[PDB]
């Protein structure tokens, strides 16, 4: 898997992963793809693309507003898959992770969704509202096509729950740094990336010093929203991310 | 937490600790004679239970068929069944030492019921309400504030019930240590569908004992309206194992299913995941949640309780719908015939019993769950 | 038909035969077990009695003195005590072979109660309502029409409650062959004060048994608001002989007695004859009847039951008044501390209990008659 | 002897029937009432009923309800009608005057004080529509003390027992209510209330000369109110109210008499 290959190359250099998240289709899908290319250029190791959902139960103000703008521009699953294929026409390198809520998966059709994942070139999935217990049919589909399922672990998660999320994780385990919305760290084998709340270069290197990767979303989305359409947006996102590098 | 293939807990990992504590707290309360004696005390002296089971003699005679009994949930304090559930959850919150209860509301009925029991229990109360719903429900907003609750407008997303539930879940996860989330129907993640059903089962438990004393026999059919499904589960549950009792849930077809603007989740929806439950759901081609439209806002929940999805698929319950015009006709008939002004939600059940009763023999028996009073709808009906 | 010097039958000779027929009819029904059993059936299954006696624990703690119990007449079908009386009188009308019942109404609560039981019994119903009251009670007028009654506006005289009672009397005398006049309070000629008080004594009879069971003592005081006086007489009468029980009726002082804009008939009226009864009246120096003024329209009758006139003069009951401002504050306090939204009428009683509770010991008990729910008054209070 | 008795005795000796007009005092104002009374006498009225306006006249139809409301807004009080009756008596000591008043103005005024003022002003009789004999003990003793007649109503639904009891306390005349209902001009129509020898007058509904003539054949007198009050109300408005009332009551006077053959 691209994800597996990427954490391996980082550790050979003793490096940590920078994992930007942006919402696909915000402000539109043509800007998303220029953004993904600029995140690549600024040194992103793994790109998470938020699939906009009308009910982001796990997202704070920033990313909820981004999803809402993205749905107003017509963003759909198939449109994001087409953008990824375009990206794969050149950047066959950078791993792509889809962050999506389960009902769009389920309505699209699980088996079909994962197959379309493998064909487009999406390497990992993050389904915020699908715990391992209910994730069997998705896990069976994803295991067939070699798409990783990234499960989240929270500070309030029991030890028993950490162990069970560990036995079902693939690619990396996503450590939510605060019981809220948008050790701890330990201790099964996979890469551990820490997310939620990180919004300054100080904090991000602070998280870098503890985990294998840092996930940054709202901080970047904020700059997408504030940059009045000029773009600008790309240049602001690029310089902010370079600093996070 | 599963009803066949439905139910479960489709929630982020950050919510799983809160749900496990709630699961265990409710399982203990369910079996705790002291919790139950306390809940019975407040249902008696505060809510006014039991509600009567009323033989509608004029209506029965006008329809020409089965005997029609009305389970008079319109007579509860606050005028609807919702308080049975709000009371039980708020009592659980209080005995857990929670200081704060939160709730979502669409038309404000659950918000009022929640603010009401919070006031009585001395709990801080916050009700999340979509901004579009706030602008249509000034009276209920005012009442919630009279009851001491804070009303938090939700101007995110589509600014309606769907979005208030998400904000409320977001508040709950952030403030679990001192906040109890009082869900308003038999929806959402385990254990809420089961727990709300349990608190509403008092309806069917009374009705069963009453109909046995009034007729020496179980009903031939029970009819209840279904939005999220809580008033129907409360009257259905105690008859589930009585095979001789038909269980009929009535959804809102609005201007007609063919128009699209309807609230008929069971008859026209398809399986999906919403708010932590696998159930039937009103959704678009991409799995985006759609909003539901009906004359009665109390029926605009885009989903339905997973236990009704189960009952529908196993055929234990049959789900039908009536239109806005049909509910309106029943609203008027019952007012003029029985002097009971029913909620527009409840008049969907009356509307269907108006169709079923003629088909049935004279000696047969229909119980209609009269889930609420219609004083709140008199303004809507006139327009 | 006399309460000391008060009461009587001060009606034109054209109406005396109708009153004789009514008192003899009531005498027979009173002592007929089938009548009393049929009335109890409808009080239970249609109205929803017994209503609970609820310990207001937050309020009790807030005020720091006596225990506060609320007699929950706000839980009756239609939301007020009035239906107890309309129900009994309509059952008597049918027993007398009257196809048509008429009623007066001021704020519309009695008119709704009468239309409600008329619909259930299948009787023709006409409600007289002064045009000034129609103009202020659009929602209650629409309820009456939904229930199938005709509303006849009274544009004569002062266009309010006293003029509606005059017109209803005129209708009754003209149509007595087929019409029964359901009076809304403990007023008018014998046997209406007696008869209305009897149909409302169910309130105090329940309350007496409930307090003995809950507390094992009788109340130190019973507090009830007093317009015409029917909810007060209903809870007072079964305690009349319990000499240790204080009976406190609370009238509307409006802006203040000293302003003249009040409805405090007992505290500021003087004896006179109105609507068939010798009683206390708000009247001018030429014996002309004056309009009463209150933030709650329900307390607007310028007379009062002759039986309260008698209780005031003998000193068995004590009559006090609270201003609009005090009623408003009680309305708000009860809502936020117990989650009960009371009628602005009943708020007057709650307001005086708030003055009295801190001045009693914690072992003492006040019962407040909660004569109706205040959903109807939420608009007024917001204004 | 009471002026009422003298009037009925004189008509009896002449073979004639009493015409008894009713107007509301102070409608449209008391000066016009005075003018109207004088017109009524000149038109042949034998006894004049003056309605004391009340805010809640339980026994009156819409016509007289409206006259009472007008009379009350023009400031009419008991004391003011008394002063008008005294101005009347300055020049006319003959015509019997009856006050028709609900009880609460009398109560409030003071029962004995009211009957005393009746006797001093020159009011010969009282009609109290909401006061049955069983409640009239106080007023009846004051009336007897001061020579003021108390006229009680008998309705078509009054039982023989109630008539006995009514006629036992009645004086002046017995008022026979033609209809079980309220005042107001109607179009239609025995008693035959002889458990008494008092004169009997019939009222309620009599609106036309033809009806007045029909009544005059069975009773000692005919009472007409609403129909006269209509003519006051409908002018509308020059004090030419007087001519219309005078013209109407002259028709009534030619009608109220034993029929010719
Ligand atoms: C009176 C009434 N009936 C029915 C409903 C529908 O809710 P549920 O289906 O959860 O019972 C509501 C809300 C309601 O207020
Ligand atoms: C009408 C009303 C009253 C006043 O009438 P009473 O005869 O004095 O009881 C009081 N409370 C409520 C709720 C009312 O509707
Ligand atoms: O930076 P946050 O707090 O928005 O969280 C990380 C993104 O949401 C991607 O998971
Ligand atoms: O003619 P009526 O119908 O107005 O009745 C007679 C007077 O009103 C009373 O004497
Ligand atoms: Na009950
Ligand atoms: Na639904
Ligand atoms: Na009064």
């Amino acid at each position: 898997n691209r994800i597996a290959e990427a954490f391996e190359e980082l550790k050979k250099k003793g490096e940590k992963a920078l994992i930007p998240f942006i919402t696909a289709g915000d402000p539109d899908l043509e800007t998303t793809l220029e953004l993904v290319r600029a995140l690549v250029e600024a040194g992103a190791d793994i790109i998470e693309l938020g699939i906009p959902f009308s009910d982001p139960l796990a997202d704070g103000p920033t990313i909820q507003r981004a999803s809402q703008r993205a749905l107003a521009s017509g963003t759909t699953l198939d449109k994001v898959f087409e953008m990824v294929r375009e990206l794969r026409e050149k950047n066959t390198d950078v791993p792509i992770v889809f962050l999506t809520y389960y009902n769009p998966i389920f309505r699209y059709g699980i088996e079909r969704f994962v197959k379309e994942c493998a064909e487009a070139g999406v390497d990992g999935l993050i389904v915020p509202d699908l715990p391992p217990e209910e994730a069997a049919d998705l896990a069976a589909a994803a295991e067939k096509y070699g798409v990783d399922l990234i499960f989240l672990v929270a500070p309030t998660s029991t030890d028993e729950r950490i162990k069970m999320i560990a036995k079902h994780a693939s690619g990396f385990v996503y450590c939510v740094s605060v019981t809220g919305v948008t050790r701890i760290r330990k201790h099964t084998d996979l890469p551990i990336a820490v997310g939620f709340g990180i919004s300054t270069p100080e904090q991000a290197a602070e998280v870098a010093q503890v985990a294998d990767g840092v996930i940054v979303g709202s901080a970047i989305v904020k700059r997408i929203e504030e940059n009045q359409d000029e773009e600008d947006i790309v240049e602001e996102v690029r310089e902010f991310v370079r600093e996070l590098r | 937490g599963r009803f066949g293939k439905y139910g479960g807990q489709y929630v982020p990992e950050t919510l799983m600790p809160a749900l496990e504590e709630l699961e265990e707290a409710y399982e203990r309360a369910k079996n705790d004679p002291e919790f139950q004696a306390e809940l019975e005390y407040y249902l008696r002296d505060y809510v006014g239970r039991p509600t009567p089971l009323y033989f509608a003699e004029n209506l029965t005679k006008d329809l020409g068929g089965a005997k029609i009994y009305l389970k008079r949930e319109d007579l509860n304090h606050t005028g609807a069944h919702k308080i049975n559930n709000a009371l039980g959850q708020a009592l659980l919150a209080k005995r857990m030492g929670k200081k704060r209860v939160i709730a979502e509301t669409g038309a404000g009925q659950h918000g009022v019921a929640t603010a009401t029991v919070a006031a009585m229990f001395g709990l801080e109360c916050v009700v999340y309400m979509g901004a579009e719903d706030i602008e249509r429900q000034a009276l209920n907003v005012f009442r919630m504030k009279l009851l001491g609750a804070k009303v938090r407008p939700v101007t995110s997303g589509s600014r309606t019930l769907k979005d208030a539930i998400n904000e409320a879940m977001r508040d709950w996860v952030t403030n679990v240590e001192d906040t109890f989330y009082i869900i308003g129907s038999v929806v959402g993640p385990h254990p809420y569908p089961m727990m709300v059903r349990d608190f509403q089962s008092v309806i069917g438990e009374e009705a069963r004992q009453q109909i046995l004393e009034k007729e020496g026999r179980l009903p031939d059919a029970i009819v209840a309206c279904v939005g999220g499904g809580s008033n129907a589960m409360g009257i259905f549950h105690p008859f589930i194992d009585d095979e001789s009792v038909r269980l009929i849930g009535v959804e809102a077809a609005g201007k007609g299913i063919e128009t699209g603007k309807h609230a008929a989740t069971l008859s026209a929806g398809r399986p999906g995941v919403l708010h932590g439950a696998m159930t039937y759901l009103l959704q678009d081609e991409d799995g985006q949640i759609i909003e539901a439209h009906s004359i009665s806002a109390g029926l605009d929940y885009p989903g339905v309780g997973p236990e009704h999805a189960y009952l529908k698929d196993t055929g234990r319950a049959e789900y039908v719908s009536v239109t806005d015009d049909e509910a309106l006709e029943a609203f008027q008939l019952l007012s003029r015939t029985e002097g009971i002004i029913p909620a527009l939600e409840s008049s969907h059940a009356v509307a269907y019993a108006m169709k079923l009763a003629p088909e049935l023999s004279k000696d047969q028996i229909i119980v209609v769950n009269l889930s609420g009073r219609g004083d709140k709808d008199v303004n809507t009906v006139a327009r």
